Formats: C-alpha cells, structure tokens, sequence
C-alpha cells in the first residue's frame, strides 16, 4: 500500500515497512495522487485530512472505471497534538448518505 | 390497450401487486438503516481508536527525529524496504461485492536487530500498529458507503 | 361501497354539506375512537361560530385552538423522517413535539362515552384541557432552551394531570384547573 | 371471476352480516378446508361468545390469533428476500408460529373437533409465542392456560 | 369473441363442467405448447380416481403429483418478487425453486404433437420423468445446505439428462430411467 | 388503433389459416419488411416442409429461432428495471441474439431471397448461442449445420 | 374528444389521408410550438420528393434529413435510460448525445408563428440550420476522443450562434451562416 502525507512523516511511513512520500501544498497532492492512481498502485492510498479531506471527489473521473485502491483521509502534524471531532465528521458523513443531518 | 372486462381485472390485479411490492420495499429498507445505525458507530470507535495510533506514533517519531538525530532515522530508513505483498480479497455484502484488506506484514522486512537506537525501534513499532489501526478504519468505511448507496437505490 | 370517495352519491352530497366528518378504520385498529381523520375532514362554519364561543366561553378559545391545530399539523409533517429514521433518534425540537402530539391524540382526540364524567365534555373542560397542553408545551419548550435531557422532560409527574384531567367532574373541574394551572409552574423551573 | 364487485357478491354483502372467504392458495398448498382467515369476518360474533355460553377467553385469544398470524405471513415474504438469518428471535418466532398454525389450526382434514379441542389447539400454538408478546389476553388467562405442548394434534394431524 | 372469459357461453359451461382446461395465447406466442393455463385451471375428478392410481400406477402417485403441484405454486408465489426485484435479488434457495419450476414447465409440461415418439405418452413415463425431478430437487436442496453454489448445480450434465427424456421411446425408458436415476446419485455424491 | 381484439380481425383470424402480421415499432426503427414473427402463425405449415420437401432441418429451426426471440424479448423487459449492467453473463447474449436478428433476418430490404439463404443465415444467428442451450434440434443436425460465423456473409 | 385518438371520426381518417400531423398536449402546455409529436406522426409522400429536393436545395438533403431523424431517435431511446439514473451517470458520448437533442429541439424544430421573422422560413435556412448542427455535432464527437470535457465544449460561445440563427431574416443568413461555419471550425480548434 502507499500513504501520501506532508514529508516529515514519510521516512516515519516507510519505518513501518510502507511507501511513503511527502506532500506539501493542495495541488502537488493531488497530483501525486493521480500519479499514484494511475499507476498500478495498492489496493490502500493514504491522504492528509488537513489538505484533501475529500480525495475520491477529485479522483473519481479515473477510479469509478476501477475502484481496487481505497482512499482514505488521515490526520495530519499539526492537528493530531490538538485532537479533532469525530463526531462532527461522522456527522457530515451520515449528511452525505442519508442526508436528514438528524442522529444522536 | 383494448378495454375488457378480462383486461380491467388483470389491470386491477398488477395495482394490487404494485400496492405490495412498495410495502416490501420498505421493509427491506427498514432492515438495511437498522444494519448502517450499528456500523456507523463501529466506524466512529474506529476512528478514534486510529487517532489515538497517530498520536502515539507521531510522538514517537518526534522523539527519535529529536535525540537519535535524522542521521539514524535516514539509514533505517534506507535499511527498512517497502512492502509489496497486499490481499483484496472480496466480501459480499446484499449481493454486492467489497474489498477487504488484509496486509500480510511479513518476517525480515525490518532490519537492525540491535537495541541501541532505542528512540527509532519504538516508532517503528508505533507505525507498525498504526498499519492495521488504518486497515480497520479503511474495512469499516467501505462497508458504511456501500450500504449508504444500498439505501439510496431502494429510497 | 369500496370505500372510494368517488362514487356518485359520495360526490353529491359532499357538494352541499356545510361540515364532512370522515372515518376510517385504522384508528379502530389501535382503539382510537372516534376514528374521525383530522387531515381529511373540514368544516365551513368555524368563522361564523367564534363570536359565540369567545362571548360564552372564553376570549382566546379561537386563537388557541388554531395553535393546537397547528401543532397537530406539525406532527404530520415529521412522519418523513419518522418513516426512515427510527422515532428516538430525533432531535429534542422534533422529539418534543412527537411526544406532545402523542399526548394530544391519546388524551384529548380520544374519547369514551361509557364513563360519566367523559360522555359529555363541555366547553369550558376542553378549553382547560388545551390550556394545560398548551402550557405544557410551552413551558417544555422554554426548559429546552434552558438546556435540559429530554427524558427528564418525558417524565416530570406534572404531565398525568393532563391524562387525569378528563375525570374531573364538571362542577369539580375549576378547582383542579386552577390547581394544575398553579402545579405546573412549579416542576418545570426548578428540575429544568 | 373471483372478483368481489360483481353484483351478486356486493348485494350480498350489504344484507347479510359478515362472510367467510375459501382461499385458492391454501387449496393448492394442501389445505382443506381451505378457509383464509384474514378476510374473513363475522359481525354479530361479540353476542355470542363469553362466558355463561362458552368459554370467557374466547375473544381475546381469537383476536391475538389473528394479529400473529397477520404477523407472520408479511414476515414469510420478507424472509424470501433478506434471508433467515437476518432476522430476529421474534421474526423468527413468529415465521414458525404461521406455518404451525397453517398446518395444525386449519388443515383439520375430516374432524369433528369440539369448541373445547379448538380451544386447546389454539393454546397450544400461542405457547410457542413468549410472554408478554401477547398483548391482547389479560393476565388471568395466561396464567391458567399457557405453556402446552402442541404435540397433541400430532398424533393425528 | 377476442378471447374474451366473460363471453355468456363461457361463463354458463363453467358451471356444469367437471374439468376446465383454459388456454392461453402468450404461451403459444412463443410456441410452448399444449399452452394450458396452469394458474387458470382445474379438475374435480382428482379425488375419485385416487384408489386407481394406486392400484394401477404407483402407491405413491398421489403423493408425487401433490408435491409436483406445490413446486408450481411456490414458482408462481416468487415470480411477484422476481417481477420487481429481478431474478439475480432472491438467495439460493428460491433461486433453486425457480430453476426447478423452468425444468418442470420445459420438460414435463410441454409436449410435441407432431414428433414421432413425444406425441403420446403412457402412464408410467410420466411417473418416471416426476420421479427424477423429485429426486434431483431433493438433491439439489441437499447440496445447498453444504454450501454448495447454485450457478454450477444447474451445469451438471444430468439437466441435459432429464431435458431430453421426454423423446426416449417407450420401449427404451424403462431402462434410461434406471440409468438417469443411477446417475443422479454418481453426480451428486460428490461435487466439488 | 392496432387492435386485434376488434372484431374484424378476430372473426378473420378465426376463419383464415394463419396471419402475418406488421409491427409498427420494427417500422419506426426503419426496418423492412416490419413483420412481427411472434404474432403470426401458418397453420398449413407442417404440410409442406420436411424431408423431401425443403430440408429436414426446416422446423427445429423455425421452433429453436421462436423461443430464442421470445427470451431475447423477456430480457429485454427486464433490462428497462434492472439496467444492462446488471444481466448475468448468459442474459447478454440473448439480447445480442435479439438485436442481430431484428437488423439482419427481418432487414431484408428489396432483395430476393431462396430458401438456403434464409437457412444459411438462421443457422449463422444460432451460432451465437452456446450449444448446449438448443433444446430444440436434434444433435445429429448441430453437429452437421452448427459452428458457421455470420462474418463470412455480413461482415 | 378528450385527445382520445381511438374516437371513429379520427380512425376513419387515417384511412385516406397520406400525412399524419399528430399534436401533443404535453409540448403545448410548456410552450413548445407548433408541438408536433414526432414520435407518431409520419408522411408517405417522403419518398417521392426526393428527385425535387435533389435539384432544388442541394443534392445532399435526403442524407442530412435522414441523420438528423436517426440523432432525434437515438436521443429519443436514451430518454428512456436517462429518467432513472440522472444526466451525470451517463458517459460523455451519451450526454453528447442527449445535448446535441436538445439544440435540435430547442433551436430547429421550435418555431415562433407571431414573430416578425420567424414566423416564415424558407428551405435554404433550414438546409443551413441543419449543416451548422451537424457540423458542431461532428467536431464535438473528434473532440471527445481527446480527453475534453463536456463541461469545456457545452461553456463555447458559439452554441449561442446556433441558437439565435433562426431569427436572422431572409437577407441576412448567408453571410451568417459563413461567419457561423467559419467559427465553428475555429473554435474546436482553439479548444484542447
């Protein structure tokens, strides 16, 4: 599998024994992203939730034709130390499927 | 359509049938928001239990950047290689098929057998459990999108 | 003969009544009686009968019964939502008012005429019996912006009187009017 | 042409006091008499059971037959799609509690069978339901007939 | 007239005949013939001629040709839920129902008058050819609960075994019978 | 109004042998001759072919080419609810078989042809098909007429 | 009476009459004029104008005409598929298609009766009309081999130039329609 994230972590990701490479702005990501999708990559990309919290939304003209790599959006440095809601982008993603933003 | 009594009744006949199949339809939608309800708390505790990986990870990462010094962090680096062996294997789920991850994380594919750099083996570890920690938000999450467009279809 | 409302003499008569009271029998299933259809049925001589129920029973018995319509109109527009999502996991403005139409439907569009203090309801036991939902309602609604669970608020003691207020007799009922009017001012302020 | 607005069935219907309906499915599944008790209905059966005459547990026990038969017949075409295990125990409960009821209650064949033995028929079928699933019975009923074995009318079915 | 059921001739002769064999023109649309109607036919001579079957025939005909009828029912219960959802939604043992009540109808069911053996058939072909889809239905059934899949039970060679007994003579069946019943027993003890 | 139920038509097909009968929707796709084969029948058929006549394979073909048509039209229906994606791999050839038929053995346009053509091409559309799924021929005439491309006339 | 199609007066028509101009409710009740149902009205007497056409406008009239009637019934069949799974699912060469329907629908079928130039088209603008959309629709179909988008091509300027083309008079559409041929040659070869 591959993980894309700011580099400061990407000689972290490959101690783990997993690809890792750096990425510092919007677009680069992105297109090391579809670099990455349009090579034949792993079944997992890995994405920093602080820049591209929606990865698919971008990458989907290539990966509804093929869909065996998952994205996914992982914390980024400056956030983790600080924490973030869960609970608020668990609520977003009930938003995105069932749309009546109403749970408890 | 020619009008008959023949065609009134069996026309009478698809109503009635149409009048049960919605009522099935909704049962059937009713059971599959009862099954998302559960797995979107499974990925929530997921989702923080990920975090919690990051968190630990990172700090131990800093913590051999700092003392042990980018010279030690580069060669394992360099010593330790990517991994190449994955399995996606399918799972179904209502008639759909899904992918579901499984790394194989295998023997020698992390070098330096030594303890001396105390600072870089525990990051290693750290990252090693934030690798199936991501693999468990990953399974839970494709799961929940696919039943979401399940519900969507049957709505 | 179906029970279609299309049939010739059912589109006769619905030309010239003044007032259509229609029935069916899924409120019988769950013992609702009168199983009258408050969303299908009208009448045209609520404007003309104001001035007498505001001369003979009470100067505001207009404006809160068109509040109590509109809260049981409410009610309906939720059944959307209740159809998907289960019915607990609303939020407290919608589950508040769930539960209040609930108490509006199994206490007062809910009628038996086989006790004596019931049979015969007269007009000033109703218009008490709504001001207490009402300010029932109300108050709720005030504790919720307080900031309150809304199972405290689904089971406060204060909320049997409105089930206990169709037994009061009818000379009896202004004393335990004034009596739940002065209980209910109590409860919600100070465990809210 | 089994259909229920011909006007010798729907003249019927506004003189007489209820009816009762034989079913095509239950006489192709087997079952005879072939009687289908959901669209069946008697009007004037109110002032003719309890206590004095018959049994006092007559119409409770008829009313909770029908609401769990009721029950599980729209449980058994749901189960075709979504499957057996998908369900839950009182699902479950009340897809067994049908086609007992199907093959012990109405495929009777040639009996005569007493108020008494129907009774004690229909006991035995609501036992296989827990307790407290039967809302419509009052308590001093169930605590004097629940809980028989249905293995009874087995014998000779 | 137009093929109409409500004609006066036809509704009068429906209530003095014992057996009512109804044809229907989308069966014979796409050439399946005799083209009967099962759903819309009937007979009341069944339960008299019981006692020669069994001692004409077989002592288990009855039995069979019950359990032949109910296969046909549970096919004609799921075709409502196949109509909405399409076939590939049901689970494998519906899916085994509906291949099972495609074999009857293609097999058993339709007949060739024009042929030069399937134009007539005695007694005990027919209690043979239900014998084998009985058998290979309970087999079938069987394999499923070993979790078995449905899209290679049908593959089996002994489908094309049973497809085409209706065309071994008269002569020949009683030992293609035996053979095919062999068969299904050396196929279905072992199949992956 | 393109009703066989009126009168006029019922009381003919009730005298007459047979019908042939045009279909407007094969007309609107620019099809010619629109002729509807499920809807027509000759009930003189069978009197003059056969061995002897025009060829022993004649009247297999004529039944195996009706069934095939018609499950080629049942998935068709079924294609407007579930959508093409969704067919299993066998469904699709009986639409392809449907489409081919309707754009080659019905759209003959003004030419003239004998009867080992129409042959000829009726055993190249059953190819298409596996040959297990022919039910209706004799193996002997599969062995002997089965396994011709249609390439090699409309390609 | 009522649109029914089926009254004696209208099938005892379609007998003698050799061109069928079917109206629809549906177009006229959006302002879609003159509302001509397409799908069921036909002519006989196509065939023999041929020779005319071929001599008169251009001699290659009968293949564009032809084009434009297989684009409207590929368009008309893609309806269909469209209904149930929205415009975005489909691919680009399928919401070419459905775009390229709706500028012949919009912009050559639909005609003004009470403008001042409009309500009066002779055959040579319309023959112009049809080689400009077919002209855009060819350059459209190259293009999207390349990897544009439809969102880049549906944005162009000179779909504009289409649209407005049936207001230019009599006097004025030559030099209009070289301007427009000319532009949209350009254009897609400005765009990637």
């Amino acid at each position: 599998m591959a993980v894309i994230a700011d580099p400061e972590t990407a000689q972290g990701f490959r101690l783990a024994g997993l690809e890792g490479y750096g990425a510092s702005s919007a677009e680069e990501a992105q297109s090391l992203l579809e670099t990455l999708v349009e090579r034949g990559g792993y079944a997992l990309v890995a994405v920093d939730e602080a820049l591209l919290p929606d990865p698919e939304r971008a990458v989907e003209r290539l990966m509804r034709g093929r869909d065996l790599p998952v994205l996914l959006p992982i914390a980024g440095l400056k956030e983790a130390f600080q924490g973030h809601d869960v609970e608020g982008y668990m609520r977003e993603l009930v938003r995105k499927t069932i749309g009546f933003d109403i749970k408890l | 359509v020619s009008p008959t009594r023949m065609n009134l009744l069996q026309r009478r006949g698809q109503l009635r049938l149409a009048q049960k199949g919605v009522d099935l339809l909704k049962k059937k939608r009713d059971a599959l928001v009862a099954e998302f309800f559960g797995l979107v708390r499974e990925a929530m505790e997921a989702r923080k239990a990920l975090d919690q990986a990051a968190k630990e990870a990172y700090a131990a990462l800093l913590l051999a950047q700092a003392f042990d010094g980018p010279e030690v962090v580069a060669g394992a680096a360099l010593g330790v290689p990517p991994l190449e062996g994955v399995e996606a294997e399918v799972e179904n789920v209502w008639g759909s098929k899904v992918p579901r991850l499984k790394a194989t994380f295998p023997d020698g594919a992390l070098l330096s057998p030594v303890g001396t750099p105390a600072y870089t083996l525990e990051a290693s570890r750290a990252f090693r459990r934030y690798a199936e920690a991501l693999i468990r938000v990953a399974n839970t999450e494709t799961r929940l999108k696919k039943i979401g467009e399940e519900i969507k279809k049957t709505t | 003969p179906g029970g279609d409302m299309s049939e010739p003499v059912t589109q006769s008569t619905l030309r010239i009544v003044g007032a259509f009271w229609r029935l069916d029998a899924s409120l019988a299933f769950r013992r609702h009686f009168p199983a009258i259809n408050w969303n299908g049925s009208y009448s045209l001589f609520t404007s003309a009968l104001d001035p007498w129920y505001r001369e003979n029973v009470a100067e505001d018995y207009p404006e809160l019964r068109d509040a109590i319509s509109e809260l049981l109109q409410r009610e309906a527009g939720l059944q959307e939502i209740v159809q998907l999502v289960g019915p607990d996991a609303l939020q407290d403005a919608e589950r508040l008012v769930i539960e209040v139409g609930r108490i509006i439907r199994e206490d007062f569009l809910q009628q038996n005429a086989y006790h004596e203090v019931d049979a015969y309801c007269s007009m000033k036991k109703a218009y008490g019996i709504m001001k207490m939902i009402l300010a029932f309602y109300k108050e709720a609604e005030a504790a919720i912006k307080r900031g309150v669970s809304i199972d405290e608020i689904l089971q406060l003691p204060v909320l049997e009187r409105i089930g206990r207020a169709r037994y009061v007799s009818e000379e009896e009922f202004p004393a335990y009017f004034e009596e739940a009017m002065k209980e209910i001012q109590g409860a919600f302020k100070a465990l809210a | 042409d089994d259909d229920r607005t011909h006007p010798i069935p729907d003249l019927t219907g506004y003189i007489t006091e209820g009816q009762i309906q034989l079913s095509r499915e239950l006489h192709r599944k087997g079952i005879y008499p072939p009687i289908d008790p959901l669209p069946s209905l008697s009007r004037l059966m109110n002032n003719g059971v309890g206590k004095g005459k018959t049994r006092e547990d007559h119409k409770q026990v008829s009313d909770q037959l029908y609401s769990a038969y009721a029950n599980g017949v729209d449980i058994r075409k749901l189960v075709a799609i979504i499957g057996e295990d998908a369900l839950t125990e009182n699902d479950r409960r009340y897809l067994q509690f049908a086609d007992a009821f199907e093959r012990f209650f109405i495929n009777q064949g040639q009996q005569n069978r007493s108020i008494e033995e129907s009774l004690q028929i229909a006991w035995a079928l609501l036992s296989m339901l827990p307790q407290g699933e039967l809302k419509r019975i009052s308590k001093d009923h169930i605590g004097k007939y629940y809980g028989q074995k249905l293995e009874e009318i087995w014998g000779a079915p």
